[PDB]
């Protein structure tokens, strides 16, 4: 995975090396970071049900095809707005467990992988995720150190996408 | 590998949940303690060749029969092997302390191990012993209150001793 | 070569990556750390003179055998006494080294890959430059941080030597 | 590699020497500034997509002839290939702005390139527009005031606009 | 492997025997009828991705347990892996019908796969029920009347059925 | 690239082997195949102008957004239509490619490879290109062998995207 | 083995894709051709008998020495001629093979490799059933494709052996 | 590599336009004169180790300097290596007969070749010599007119005799 | 692997002594008479391919059943592998002869053999008929009087016969 | 190649190491066995034109065919006669060389690999120079440690031809 | 391990060849060595105690620290002085399996591999060992080529630690 | 590469010729003479590790620029890859001595190396100087009367200081 602490232990491991102040350092790094990372999950957990239906509702604004269009990959149905509403859901989820974590891995591992798969097998379209994202950029209402790490998080996963 | 933070990442992950506040709470406090960890592994680290030395001399006191000719540390190649074995488990000692989570050690290091012996015929419970030696030592150079800011450090000793004690369980 | 800022990137270029909020914490924590390092650095430097001399007579007092063997492995004349008071000034400059760059990578590179064949070929004791060391320690008056990490760089060369 | 770190130290080895104090006060010069630094990479990385995306389009208006079919950049294998090489490059810049030092960027992005698009027949000035492009959308990013303690990222802008010239004068 | 021909031929060497004009009769008749299964294949083959897509999507309606978190098939990196097995068990199939002889799909697909599955914690009921949806999405393509020279296709949508059972039985 | 013609060398090639009876039957599948083949590439090829055309209003008509989102990626100006026009050109001309090859190859290296970074990097929408695809299908008015090689080429590209 | 439709799947299965309209012209190329095929292993089947004895005559009409020299290489006894008439037998049973599967497949498994080691190991002179297959050719008395393609086998062999 | 059809339709790519219904009549011809393109193939294939052997045994004859030892073919390492090379061209030779353009035997056989001679000691008009005997006794093969339907097989003799002459153009 | 030397060298480390002076004087005597030794191994080695064959041939005569067509060394890569079986024996034979100890033999050889043989269906009983013939043809050409110092080799036979029975044991 | 002093360079090489008593002990078997070696490569030198003549005349003797097909793989004319004392004058000169050498090397390198390639592609028969090898060893007279390993490189021949 | 004999048999094994004449070479090498070589290994043995003694008296006498700093590592109590006069037994033990088998195997195997991690980590001095050995040569009075050897093993003892 | 024996041999193949009684009379005279060579081979190799040291000391004294931080031998790594490519060419010259052939010399160690030197920065006359210090160490140790049998090894020293010789030719 790709966090502060376990990629020190294994840069340490695959060179057979006991681990020194340079890890020791990263370790530092990362414990610092920690004291805003975790404020900044939990603001963001408190606003999950605001940020996930305002993002949804974002979405569905920009692209009101969406909404409407007969077929599996839209939200025209009440299936569909939900999946589209988990979705969401997980997006935020990863970002909460990026900031706990301190790194892209929980993302980068549970969602990133394969997502240009199942985006092109079900011809769900990145922009709109891309959409919901910005939202939650713009309405997260974060500030200081947990703003800059939480959006650097949410502009990974529109990277990811484009 | 998990860290104490992907450790329960990865638990939240397959209960669909975010973290509890309770649960980042306890992760908060692992933070404010993180000093003393760091510190921990440092001490270990840096002395690590008479940590392993030490023990390694011990035990063959101990155990003579390990060193007689025909014993299983007899012969240069293997007396070195020995030692080596000494110096790995005590590294992934120090890796699963400073990640704060066992699975490097259990993973990377444990896992397969009381085979490995076995099919070489190494006896498991000499090297639990050396194991244990050296989870002594280590435990009193890092409560060693000299040169450093005075303050408890016994939860931390406790799980580090943890660690030493799985080592040793898994090749007994 | 091992310093915080430089695994840093070989990690993101090996994985083809960029950089995350991850390799900036590695920076955090190396930019923390350096106020102190650097400042150790510095103290170490102007005792260079002192603590050289200093580590160099404890050596060939735990082993007088040195300063009164014939041969040119030992200091029984000015030119081996040079010779250890030059490697023991090797020995603190990488100190000093991985103080400044923030990890063991300097003292790697430069002193530890190669001196076993050293030691073994010209016949030297690890012994006595052992002893240099705990000397150093003992007498570099350094205290918090800085005497922490300069330490971890002590220990390092020492357990390197057994 | 080096980091701006190792740099200094790389050259003081070679001359035997300890860093000369004004050495380090320079170093310490850099250390309370690299938040700023830290903010560059960030904001940089943050938006590589845009960077990217964006410069390329723009050349693409300009020098149609690069994407008329017998150009170098017509074809899907093509296309994909040159909007590759404009990650790459931007990639290796925000290495070197976070290193603080050319060496990440030297030796493993331009060192060889020039050699590399005249045997491919790949035109190196358009690159190099291309390059400059991203240069102008980084910088722009870089110095947005909104969002951040206000500063002067002034040296800073200038150091990471030294890199993108570098890389355009690669390949030129 | 082998093709209906050389599945032949190799019983008849194990024999030490030329082929019976029976034999040879037979493979005249699969001969005679090959325009019928290179349609098949083509047909298929061209709805691919409708196949598995579909099948894929009515499975997880079906079995929410699959994606919910904690399920086999959620993550990316695991919906993915799912997706990715269902062609590839549609690949061999086609395979097989292309040759007009098992021995393809059991060699290089089927076989260990249970072991495979078993191993990952996957349930292979459920892979056997989304190869089941396959089967019939593809067996109404193949017997679809519209746009070919009418014929009886029915000997021929028995053997295709036949493949898929295989596949299903080789992981249930 | 793959054709039956390169192929069966390729494979002899990287066996070591001269050609036998079976790259002969190779070729002879090609050169009966080429019959229906060609006169299917010159078919398509005078109806070149209608398909596209036609082609492209299909797509703005299944999506009418893409004839009125401001934005580089849609069609809402002449620019944009004319992109629209091209790509689908160049869809249509691939296919005939494929005719003469007797093989996907040309469509392969030519248009396949990297058009998924492409459609991403550039946010078009794998879905209107399958929309252009479909309405070559019902609207080459080929039939016979013609028709069928045609829509294989047709349905690849179909699969390519989904 | 080679034959065109085990071929076609190959290297479809080594490229991991799925078969397109050249496999399927390869399938053609091979239905064609085994109207033919079928029609001459036929044929040769039911000369077997005179074929064998033909053929093995030839050889010891060329080859008088082999029909008299002591030694269990030749066929100056009953075992020996035996043993040899076995041997040309084999031939053109795998000569019926390759025409029943389309390729030279079935050859290649049975009876070429490891050919020069038996030969070698028991002093067997490959010169002795270039004669056998040159007599075949002669005699089998196929005409058209039929001709042309069971030939193909039988120079098949003899290049195999020269 | 490119066959006779794909080495039209790169060629047409580049310029971004779709055949010309004169050069899809030219294709059209190349077709209709396959069986002919075939029979050579065959043909030349068929006598392989004879067209080989026989150029091989007539290069020595008249050029015994390469077989008197120290001559590059003297010793059975070389002499072997020397007659496999025979017998390599003479397989490009007939891929590029059979593929309808000269790029296989260009791109995997010829292109180096020269070098490679050069390095070795190789004298290089040696092998032309060889190679112009084996197309000779080629050409012979592929005009003979018994046991074929007579025809006019020349523009493909012209064709073939064209590869060969690349082939010792290339040696040379 | 172990030489009569370090067989005896190898026991005495693990026991930590020196040879007796009874075990040296052994050696001594196996020194004196390793002319007669290393006759056998060149006898042996001398007539390998005939060794082989004949026993082969023999084998098969005895044994018809093995090369009807269905048998195990029916079809040339089979035959050839069988030949080759019995080549390489022999060759791991004349090893463990020169070398004066089993091992080289038992460890590369013979040990996991019968597992091989029944995973691939080859009856182990035949290839010990085949090692029997080979004993019986190698001891003859070691004790052939003909062209040698007379002298007594019979303690060396029964040496060699020994090797032969472990490898006919080893896969019966 | 297969020599004393050069396998034992080699082994020493590939184990980057310096020579010990190992290889020294192989020096000490090459040179003792050289005294003999040497003075066995001089007795067949001088008989060389007898061995041959004597050879070639045994081959035909027990192959008279060969004296009398028509074609050149046999020795019906004076070219094929002179081919035929040729090849087994290079027979004779590689024994003499590896007589010379300590090992087969000579005759592994400029005799052995490749000749199976030849014998096969030129019609050759293996069993024809067995018989010469076979007359070699019946004639040359030598007696002693020269006749053993003599005899050995002979014997070594006739193995790799069967 | 290496030793003539074995080495022999594993450059045939790893080449796939019988043996040859080379390989009966070197075991003629080593069956003429072996006379010397047992009768110096006895002479070795006999006099074991009153080397290993002398040796290690030698040792105490160049270096008479050891005999005297406080430390587990050195001879100043009978525990030290048992454990220097074992090992230095181990190093004539191993002299002497190296003359009975010819070669250095048996002390690489034993001894050489992992010397030097032994001395490191134990914090003994090779140069106290080359010392023994030193005197090993000095008086073992052996003559010829018994000496010869015996001092090629001592003199390998001494560069793997120098 | 070559010995004494197989230069002489290779030579006279490529003239097609046995040897000249002349040749083996001077290959008699080489093996006559051998046991001094084997001697030299043993008492350089029992001596490689002073040989080395001390030349190398001796060097840096008359070279300290060599040592002086920013010299070619400045820090361990380069230290120690100077003493090692000391003990490589003297392993090269124990070779060729013991081949009697200066061939492995030459083409594994000498051919390249002043290549190698050049790109490095390392000064070649300075590895010469070691080279020649070298040779004049192992030639005192080989012509030394004390423990063996008296005689003359001029000719076989006049050999030896060639090939060390070459060695310093080929770096300077
Ligand atoms: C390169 C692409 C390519 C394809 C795909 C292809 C298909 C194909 N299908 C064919 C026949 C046929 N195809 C069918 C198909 C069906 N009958 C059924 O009942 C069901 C509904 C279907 C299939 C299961 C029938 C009945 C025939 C006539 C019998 C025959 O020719 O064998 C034929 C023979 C001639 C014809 O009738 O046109 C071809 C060539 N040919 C091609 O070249």
């Amino acid at each position: 995975m790709k966090t502060p602490l376990t990629e020190a232990v294994s840069v340490a491991d695959s060179q057979g090396r006991f681990l020194s102040s340079t890890e020791i350092q990263v370790a530092f790094g990362r414990f610092r970071q920690a004291k805003a990372g975790l404020e900044a999950a939990k603001a963001l957990t408190s606003k999950a049900d605001s940020l996930i239906s305002g993002a949804a509702q974002a979405v569905y604004n920009k692209f009101p095809y969406t909404t409407q269009m007969q077929g599996p990959n839209y939200a025209a149905d009440q299936r569909g707005k939900d999946k589209c509403a988990r979705d969401i859901g997980y997006y935020l989820r990863m970002v909460t467990y990026c900031l706990i974590a301190g790194g892209t891995g929980p993302m980068d591992e549970y969602l990133i992988a394969g997502i240009d798969e199942i985006n092109r097998t079900f011809e769900l379209s990145p922009s709109w995720y891309i959409e919901a994202l910005k939202y939650i950029k713009a309405n997260h209402g974060l500030s200081g150190d947990a703003a800059v790490e939480a959006n650097s998080y949410l502009d990974y996963a529109i990277n990811a996408l484009s | 590998m998990f860290d104490a933070f992907t450790k329960v990442v990865s638990q939240a992950d397959t209960r669909g949940e975010m973290l509890s506040t309770a649960q980042i709470d306890a992760l908060s406090q692992m933070v404010a303690e993180s000093n003393k960890r760091l510190d921990v592994v440092n001490r270990i680290t840096s002395n690590a060749s008479t940590i392993v030395s030490n023990a390694a001399r011990s035990l063959f006191a101990e155990q003579p029969q390990l060193i007689a000719p025909g014993g299983n540390a007899y012969t240069s190649t293997r007396m070195a092997a020995c030692l080596r074995d000494m110096e790995i488990i005590l590294r992934y000692v120090t890796y699963a302390v400073f990640a704060g989570d066992a699975s490097v050690l259990e993973d990377r290091c444990l896992n397969g191990l009381r085979e490995t012996y076995l099919a070489l015929g190494t006896p498991g419970s000499s090297v639990a012993v050396g194991v244990g030696k050296m989870k002594e030592a280590a435990l009193a150079i890092v409560n060693d209150p000299a040169g450093i800011t005075p303050g408890d450090c016994s939860a931390l000793a406790s799980e580090i001793a943890s660690y030493f004690d799985r080592a040793c369980a898994a090749v007994s």
